[PDB]
């Protein structure tokens, strides 16, 4: 079914203790960053017309604009 | 104005009575009066609701309290007076009286029928208003027989911190009837006058 | 910084005078909720479609809207033992006095 | 910790589950029968041969709790609502213990079980209301199966 | 300047965000959003919870003890969508809570 | 009944222009909480156990105190 | 101002006033008959006999509108879903006339009375969304009474 | 590479021709052709969907196109090519053929009972694929005789921007034959089919 | 100016 | 120590 949940929450679990005050901030948030572009791709079909999810889909690829993060690299 | 008495101290005698002693410091060593002085003793307790103090005046420097109740905390203070000078209340001081054999009977004994269960009676009763001191123990005295001598009827002891009992086996649509006597330290109280229940039939379906 | 969370919340009716009349609970945990409600709201902080869409806009630009708020999502009642109008002892469930959950709206 | 709450008022009785019952228990009938507290009450018909009963007594047992307090009674009647226990004390224990005490309605503070007991006088009978953690309410024996606060009126009360 | 509790302008416009891949009407919509103080005394159309009640009183009595109750959605409408579903078939569906109808203190 | 809201009412619309940053706020903002506070007194026996009211009266009284409004004044 | 969803597909009819329907409706029937547009549709049996009817025609008439557009015709049907109308024209008046247009769905903006019309392919079988201002979409003549969009389908069809 | 046609021209001769004219700047004054190179001319429409470019060779500077829809927009471009060297396609050029009369008839011609007026008819219908232009008007013929000649026939003109139209005072039970027909600026196209529709009857309650 |  |  569709399993949007489960990428944000990874997403969540992994960045939530990240500040930007710390040095490799930037670099581990596009790294998760990409694994959840990853995990919402994977689980498109199911959820389509999943605010949820269509906004996780935008909202990943807007950020990774933000924050610079390749599209390609590692997660 | 007049010094108050100071060192007011309440001796136990027994379940009533109390003696009561202070010193005067405007007095000389041994507490000679050498004048017209006279001192006055107030009392009471707070029990029942809005009780005045009872007073007395004692012609030296102790009085003895009796007809208290026992069991009981009250509360002494002393004052002298000089016919024109007086004093104020000194400092009060507390004394308990002893505790005496329960002297009147458990009330408002009610005797119902368990719920589903016809051959069971609960009993439900009050304490005595005369418990004078800690209940210990009730016992419950029930019968089939109105007019059988007392060491007759069935015995129910009963804890005393309990104001409700349980009797199983009784026999359906037969009068019962029941006794109960409050106890503590000092012995029992009097039995409340016996209370008639008729236990229930059955209603066939 | 903290995200959303349900934070402790201690009313204590006495220390408001309530108790001339509240007869019981004269204190109770009622928490708050608190925090910031950021893009990507998890699963349990419960937003409503509006909310989503709110948070991804407010993602990205956070000049087109607000963020949302971290609100009370989930309440429950307490009872409160109390003298009414007519001086009449009443037990009554006050509802929606107790955070249980909170979430982003 | 949660609390429960059970109300007899004019009887009408609020159990610790929050069912409201219109009860006759004529005579002496127990609220509360547990390990550490005894709540007994006497009720009478408004008039004679009225279903429709109001109290009249409320005595309430605090159970020797040791180390706290010692066994303390409270008893008021229509027209007797005292500030004291049955032994003219105004707290259990010694003069240092406050772990059970009495303030003027009148109120009993039993914080050594996390309990309260309001009472009063509304016309010619008497209120009451308590306040007792959920584990101490439900904490009794098989054979005290007889609580109105517990499990309200037997049916053919109501 | 700071305004209180108010329902404001949000124009969502789901072309601009790309989902006309999937979205066939409508392309855009208001959505509104809430926005501003929820200050002592909560006017009876914020219609707070108890809670909110209690908290504004508590806030306003000591703002350290609390923070203020919070401008939200307190009603909210849907609207209609048509979209390609994941079958790929056209599926008409009322999308709930889309349409900010009130705002409130909470 | 109680009609704690009138009195809420009142209060919100007549100070629904103070702008804490111009020059007069305390004073027109005690005129208006002295109002309120006599309006939720005149409905307080209706109100009872109605919490909007005794957070009314309470939040009313802690902000005369806060701001040194008299009790009494226009 | 308000705007108004009509919607038929696979035949499956929502109204103006969104109430959803299933109507037979089988040959050709106007959808909107109205002061500025006509919508027409052919309505097939699935299978011979069958009372589930599908959309193999749709014909969209943007009458002539005086200073915004001529008079423009669309027609779709099964197999040939053009980006222009029936002249071959993709916008309607002049070149710089741009209030009437066509976009490849494809879709129809006669901005000039505020109307979307999205048309597409589903299978074998058309589909049709519309969305026009309330008060143009209620705008019609007392013998215009026929209007799938406004007033759904005759019980008959149901 | 080579520098592509310029000042593309279509000029409208009727409903199916267009004469196409361009000018080649890598030519010499007068436009005369003294080498070996050739044009292509290309044109299509938009309707109907996913049509090709249709291609023709020209030996000079106009090429006269012909077969095309009538009250049709064509676009037009044109290339030059000399052996080897070849150009891009010029800037395109557009025009739109004149109307023909309709040359097919009104389609899918629907006759249904209009709900709760027995007596009336709702005729719904579909343009003719060859309108051939704006279609001004329509024409309903109606009969209760199948054999009666197109004279005796009763005539309903209808306006040509809608597809709907509504006949009363018609007898119940009765056999019913619809034709109808489009017109547009250049006049009458064919008649469809006579469709048959019987009118309802009672159905006493 | 044509628009709705 | 005593209370609950
Ligand atoms: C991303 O790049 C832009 C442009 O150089 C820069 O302004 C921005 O600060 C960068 N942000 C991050 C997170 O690297
Ligand atoms: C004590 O003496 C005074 C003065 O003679 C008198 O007024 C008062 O009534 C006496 N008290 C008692 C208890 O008799
Ligand atoms: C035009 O000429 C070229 C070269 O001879 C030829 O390949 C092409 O097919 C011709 N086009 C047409 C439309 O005949």
């Amino acid at each position: 079914q569709c399993r949007i949940q489960k990428c944000t929450t990874d997403f969540v679990s992994l960045t939530s203790h990240l500040n930007s005050a710390v040095d490799g901030f930037d670099s581990e948030f596009c790294k998760a960053l990409r694994a959840y572009a990853g995990c919402t791709q994977r689980t498109s079909k199911a959820c389509r017309g999943n605010l949820v999810y269509h906004s996780a889909v935008l909202g990943i690829s807007d950020l990774m604009s933000q924050r610079n993060c390749s599209k390609d690299g590692p997660t | 104005p007049m010094m108050p008495p100071v060192g007011v101290q309440a001796s136990i005698l027994s379940h009533d009575t109390i003696r009561i002693t202070w010193a005067d410091n405007s007095l000389p060593k041994h507490q000679k009066i050498t004048d017209s002085r006279y001192y006055t003793v107030r009392w009471k307790t707070n029990i029942p609701a809005n009780t005045k103090y009872k007073n007395a005046n004692a012609t030296t420097l102790s009085y003895l309290v009796t007809g208290l109740k026992p069991n009981t905390l009250y509360e002494f203070s002393v004052m002298v007076t000089k016919g024109r000078r007086s004093s104020t209340w000194s400092m009060t001081a507390h004394g308990a009286t002893f505790e005496l054999v329960p002297t009147s009977p458990p009330k408002d004994v009610t005797v119902v029928s368990k719920e589903g269960k016809p051959r069971t009676i609960i009993v439900n009763w009050q304490p005595p208003s005369e418990a004078n001191g800690k209940i210990t123990g009730y016992i419950i005295y029930y019968s089939t027989d109105v007019n059988a001598e007392i060491h007759d009827w069935v015995i129910e002891p009963v804890v005393g911190n309990r104001l409700t009992h349980q009797i199983q086996e009784l026999t359906l649509d037969t009068p019962y009837y029941f006794k109960i006597q409050a106890r503590n330290s000092k012995g029992m109280g009097p039995m409340s006058e016996a209370v008639q229940f008729r236990t229930p039939k059955a209603l066939g379906s | 910084k903290a995200r959303c969370s349900r934070k402790a919340l201690h009313v204590n009716f006495k220390d408001m005078g309530w108790d001339d009349w509240i007869i019981a609970p004269l204190e109770y945990e009622a928490f708050h909720c608190e925090g910031l409600c950021e893009f990507p709201l998890r699963s349990h902080l419960e937003p409503t479609n509006h909310a989503v869409i709110q948070t991804l806009m407010n993602s990205m630009d956070p000049e087109s809207t607000p963020p949302t708020c971290c609100v009370p999502t989930r309440l429950s009642p307490i009872s409160i033992l109390f003298i009414d109008s007519a001086n009449n002892v009443v037990y009554k469930q006050y509802e929606d006095m107790v955070v249980e959950s909170c979430g982003c709206r």
